[PDB]
């Protein structure tokens, strides 16, 4: 069960090959595609060694790094261009599904603000949608005329995405305490770990979560509430890496409450006090939850890679998400009023009205009808 | 020979300081939280008006010493102890109208004495004699015997075997004023109880058995 | 059940820094804020290790110091620069108050004798403001200056919730017991008197676990808030307690006490210290309320290990009265010799009913 990725957008194909040399770089694989000398399983993301990547100027960029042998700015004029190229990609794309054994996912990276990716990310999804019925389309979005290409994109991602946001103001925060910065070059650095350590468990043999299912069927109950979010403490026991997962200090982001938690854990720890940690922490009552349904925080192990201590990735369902729309389309509505027929814009605005009332319904005793 | 081996390795002695730790710091979180039941409730409280029995699991190279008959005294003199600590610190955590305050320092004064008798002079006077004595433990017997020693003398310093209805229950009906004054946050009348029973308390532990002057003074 | 410090200007910055020195030195954390190898519950004053410190020019001094790992002249200048930065600071409060699991107290060390006094003023209205369930303790240090002095003392008799430290006093046992005549070395007692007051909060015993324990057994009335120390080993538990009742040990420059609580932290037994008390009362060397049944109280503690039988005494006696009568009056000389002018004459008022209180206090009539 493998997966295929998809880049488009500079943003998207600039996060791609970071997340690449990343991924590489933990397994024996040189920069010429080829195994060094120097039990993990690299079937996910490389074909027999090649990535099953598609990258959509930049590409020159791509090419002229040692790493060669390793394969305008509005929402309307993104879009035109889609369908003019609609056969030449696809058979890009089918010739990469008959060639793998048991398609499973689609992994795609682009930003709404990007041109690009407000035109031509919005395409594809409503087209992977029509051709192949029954693949999930999990995108590593990342937010930033700019309130416009962001609002016609999610209008999109709320029905055809069935499953992770990247804030950059957050992350441009994060640059300047933590890391002190102050470029695109530097932050993307952060990015990558990101993402790495997102599909940990799925490269290396495990008991349970050998599949983007296995991670993500947990976290999303309803086909409306399906938005994430990560949070990444390294930058020694198993109860000190959860209580800097839940402070909203290092989660990028900027009543409420979460529906469900997925802890990774990349270290070495011994796993016969994770159940002592867990019960400290229902103690102190660090985080609300909902009372409606059935919910619980779930955590995993894995390995670090040994050719490159304990690290830590979690995932967040919260509601809190939501505000950050609002302000998008509370800007949008700004515009609207200060500026063929003007009446996409309009629909798309009352759909994403749905997503957000149904966050703040859900925060309630009776979100159920 | 028994006793050597009996320091480590099946450690009876290290178990039977916990066993007095564990009760009579840690155990002031533990009731703080009852102060403001159910059965499970506590638990995960404990792992983090009188009843809530207590119990312990020891080994077999220790069931011997510590019986079954024994976990009740030790339960028994923890039950009164918590009482103490009730009203010492229901009258504490909050800080003719200021006529109150002078029913209070006449009062948070009593119970805080009466705290400091059976805290001090008998639950850590034994005990560090107690302590003294079983580091010469040489028997297996007298192990028993220093050891019951040191409950059957502790519970009737505090006095809870006999002379309850003559004695004890005016200490224990008194602490009903440290419920009822508590609540109300009439007041007349309160003094006419309390200088009587006060009164009624040293007018009856008159008769003082000797270790009761310590306290007698007020 | 945490507390939280906060040094205030060039000398609560000063005390505070040497008090995390000693009590540093005292538990087993290297000056690095790395635990050293070598019982102690220390979740109440560290956080796993940084101290729970909130600072207020000396910030270079402090961050010189090898210890970097371990983190006008007007009253009304100060009450003016607390409101520009209301916000600026109580985030750093909330940040660490919500970032502790559950805040118990606020200890304070501020000079009331310049711009501390005036920033002091405004925490105490603003912590009553916001925290309504959290105790407030003031460890204020005595001596144009009355004025910033009665002003504290205004914002001081209702805010908060409880220690006198006049530095003549203090001046006193400079010369006396040290022949120094020095500020870096007065503050060393001072360091000893902080550390030692809060023995039985960090080494865990059978009584008084909570700080409100060991307050509220001295303060009868809300009102009467006020405490002095006393420190004399510089042995049995008689030979302490009457150390201790010498007024030339007293760091305070008819009259009698409110209620006595001691701290003991030698290896002293527990069979002497209740006869003690008996020829404490015996021979009767000191006298209390005539109204209320006043108590002497003493505790037991530990000595740190990583470190003899030593001594603390906490007093609530009526003879404070005299040292604000002493700038009262100093305030009523500069008063008639030199926009509103009007808050001053607010605070002289209340200062009034305090003292006029401690006199009444003392009287077989206290009641009504």
């Amino acid at each position: 069960r493998e997966i295929i990725t998809l880049q488009l957008g500079q943003c998207g194909n600039q996060i791609g090959f970071e997340f690449w040399k990343q991924l590489c770089a933990e397994h024996g694989i040189s920069p010429e595609g080829i195994v060094e000398e120097f039990t993990d399983r690299k079937d996910v993301f490389f074909y027999q060694y090649i990535p099953r990547a598609v990258l959509l100027r930049v590409i020159h960029s791509i090419l002229n790094s040692p790493y060669a042998k390793l394969y305008g700015n509005n929402w309307a004029s993104g879009f035109s261009q889609g369908e003019k190229i609609h056969e030449d990609i696809f058979d890009i794309i089918d010739r990469e599904a008959d060639g793998s054994d048991s398609l499973e996912g689609f992994v795609l990276c682009h930003s709404i603000a990007g041109g690009t990716g407000s035109g031509l990310g919005s395409y594809l999804l409503e087209r992977l949608n029509d051709r192949y019925p029954k693949k999930l389309v999990q995108t590593y979005s990342v937010f930033p005329v700019q309130p416009y290409n962001s609002l016609l994109t999610l209008k999109r991602l709320t029905q055809n995405a069935d499953c992770v946001v990247l804030d950059n103001t957050a992350l441009n925060r994060i640059a300047t305490d933590r890391l002190h910065i102050q470029s695109f070059s530097q932050i993307n650095q952060l990015v990558s770990t990101i993402m790495s350590a997102s599909t940990t468990t799925l490269r290396y043999p495990g008991y349970m979560n050998n599949d983007l299912i296995g991670l993500i069927a947990s976290l999303i109950p309803t086909p409306r509430l399906h938005f994430l979010m990560t949070g990444y403490t390294p930058l020694t026991t198993v109860l000190d890496v959860m209580r800097r997962l839940l402070q909203p200090k290092n989660v990028m982001v900027s009543n409420h409450c979460y529906i469900a938690i997925l802890n990774i854990i990349q270290g070495e720890v011994d796993p016969t006090q994770v159940h002592k940690s867990l019960q400290r922490i229902r103690e102190r009552k660090l985080a609300n939850f909902i009372p409606w349904g059935p919910a619980s925080i779930q955590v995993a192990l894995s390995r670090k890679s040994p050719y490159l201590r304990v690290s830590g990735l979690m995932m967040a369902n919260h509601t809190s998400i939501s505000s950050l729309f609002e302000r998008t389309c509370r800007q949008y509505d700004k515009l609207r009023k200060r500026e063929d027929n003007f009446d996409e814009m309009d629909t798309s605005r009352e759909i994403v009205q749905q997503l957000i009332d149904e966050y703040h319904a859900a925060t309630r005793p009776d979100y159920i009808s | 020979n028994l006793m050597q081996t009996l320091k480590k390795d099946y450690r009876l002695v290290e178990y039977l300081q916990a066993m007095r730790n564990f009760f009579l710091d840690t155990m002031y979180d533990f009731y703080t939280s009852i102060f403001d039941q159910n059965v499970s409730f506590l638990n995960v409280q404990l792992q983090e008006l009188d009843g809530l029995t207590l119990s312990y699991k020891v080994p077999w190279p220790v069931d011997i010493v510590i019986s079954l008959e024994c976990q009740k005294i030790y339960n028994q003199v923890f039950l009164l102890l918590l009482q103490i600590k009730w009203a010492k610190y229901s009258l504490d955590v909050l800080l003719q109208i200021h006529r109150m305050f002078l029913l209070r320092v006449k009062l948070m004064h009593f119970v805080n004495s009466l705290h400091n008798y059976i805290m001090t002079r008998i639950l850590h006077s034994t005990g560090l004699e107690f302590q003294h004595q079983v580091e010469e433990a040489k028997d297996l017997d007298q192990l028993i015997k220093i050891h019951y020693r040191y409950l059957s003398t502790i519970h009737d310093r505090c006095l809870l075997r006999e002379k309850v209805s003559f004695v004890k229950e005016a200490i224990m009906k008194v602490l009903n004023l440290a419920l009822m004054f508590a609540d109300g946050w009439s007041i007349e009348k309160m003094e006419s109880d309390f200088k009587n029973c006060h009164m009624f308390l040293v007018t009856i532990l008159n008769k003082a058995f000797p270790h009761l002057e310590s306290l007698a003074l007020s």
